[PDB]
């Protein structure tokens, strides 16, 4: 499409102008000597707006991909972030939101485009830095990019997502988020990242207050949690629980936040995702700790798990049966025949 | 956590 080529050319030309400015701009001069390019003066927002709107259609995305659109839009977002930093300027915030939305659409279902954007490590660093923006709407857009990039990440993309500090940045972002729709995007990205490798799990667990926060996302008894929050927080917990099971300090954080009690409540949920997540978490936590095994026995876990072993869903069937096996292999003294007497 | 279009 020639309008699309026309728009991408405009964006590329602006970026080039910005790079040439960055390379010529000398320290300690007047504001007037070598003026910064202003995207308003180059009609950039309306260009990226049109491309964002077009990016919702798969045929328009195909045309964009043939003309290098992902790279052009990414370079634009990056250069604006580098030039202007964490600004509250409405034009800049809007530009960044539209660019990020386009990048979300262009990385959806497209393994090649995910790999390409991850390879742009300078852009990736700029994206991660925007999670500290005062705009929770920009936070949501950035988290949505990172969510898509972390879904079906290839070996190199996983390494890069880790390298640029996306896990710590997202977890720290989560602790301060007030808007549910922003939190949903942030937790969905973390759910993907938490599955990539053990080091990502450790990085989540290492953020001060993060485990208590995550257990907080599980509760029904909340004026802020929605179903989506419970699902995604529980998914993160399921993934990181393989590590937590081996760390007494982290188990203690879970204990003191009533995690086992809440997971047993989750077994009774009508939500398949919630039950699934709880079965995987209990699989892990029911191993190798007598204190937690006894609490589970006291609260009736054995029967609650037995009821789920015939599920058609692998995670429920396997996780419930495995947690049950762990409890049956480690019967507390007070439930042994010789002690009930 | 899956993937999604923008909004």
């Amino acid at each position: 499409h020639h309008h699309m080529l026309h728009l991408l050319e405009q964006i590329r030309a602006y970026c080039e102008t910005c790079w040439e400015w960055q390379e010529a701009h000398e320290p300690g001069m007047d504001q007037d000597k070598n003026p910064m390019p202003a995207p308003v003066e180059h009609q950039i927002c309306p260009a990226v707006c049109v491309l964002m709107k077009l990016s919702f259609d798969e045929e328009h995305r195909h045309a964009m991909n043939e003309l290098g659109g992902l790279q052009a839009i990414a370079e634009l977002l990056q250069v604006d972030c580098e030039m202007y930093g964490l600004t509250n300027d409405h034009y800049s915030i809007t530009l960044r939101r539209y660019a990020g939305m386009a990048l979300t659409n262009l990385t959806f279902g497209d393994v090649a485009n995910k790999a390409t954007l991850c390879s742009m490590k300078g852009c990736m660093r700029a994206l991660v830095a925007q999670l500290k923006s005062e705009s929770e709407d920009l936070q949501q857009v950035i988290a949505s990019v990172l969510r898509n990039l972390s879904w079906r990440a290839d070996v190199n993309s996983k390494k890069t997502l880790r390298e640029v500090g996306s896990v710590k940045a997202l977890m720290e972002c989560a602790l301060e988020v007030k808007k549910e729709s922003t939190l949903k995007s942030v937790l969905s990205a973390l759910w993907n990242l938490s599955a990539h490798c053990t080091e990502n799990k450790a990085d989540i667990c290492a953020v001060d207050g993060a485990l208590a926060f995550l257990v907080g996302t599980l509760t029904y008894r909340s004026q802020t949690n929605t179903l989506a929050i419970i699902e995604s927080g529980g998914g993160i917990l399921r993934n990181v629980s393989s590590l937590i099971a081996t760390n007494e300090d982290h188990r203690q954080i879970l204990r003191e936040n009533n995690c086992l009690q809440t997971l047993l409540q989750h077994l009774k949920s009508h939500s398949l995702t919630i039950v699934s997540n709880a079965c995987g978490t209990l699989w892990n936590l029911s191993a190798r700790n007598p204190k937690d095994q006894e609490a589970l026995w006291d609260m009736g876990a054995v029967s609650m798990l037995k009821n789920l072993i015939h599920s058609k869903h692998k995670m429920i069937a396997m996780g419930s049966a495995a947690a049950l096996r762990n409890l049956m292999a480690n019967r507390p003294a007070k439930y042994k025949d010789a002690n009930i007497m | 956590g899956g993937e999604a279009l923008a909004w």
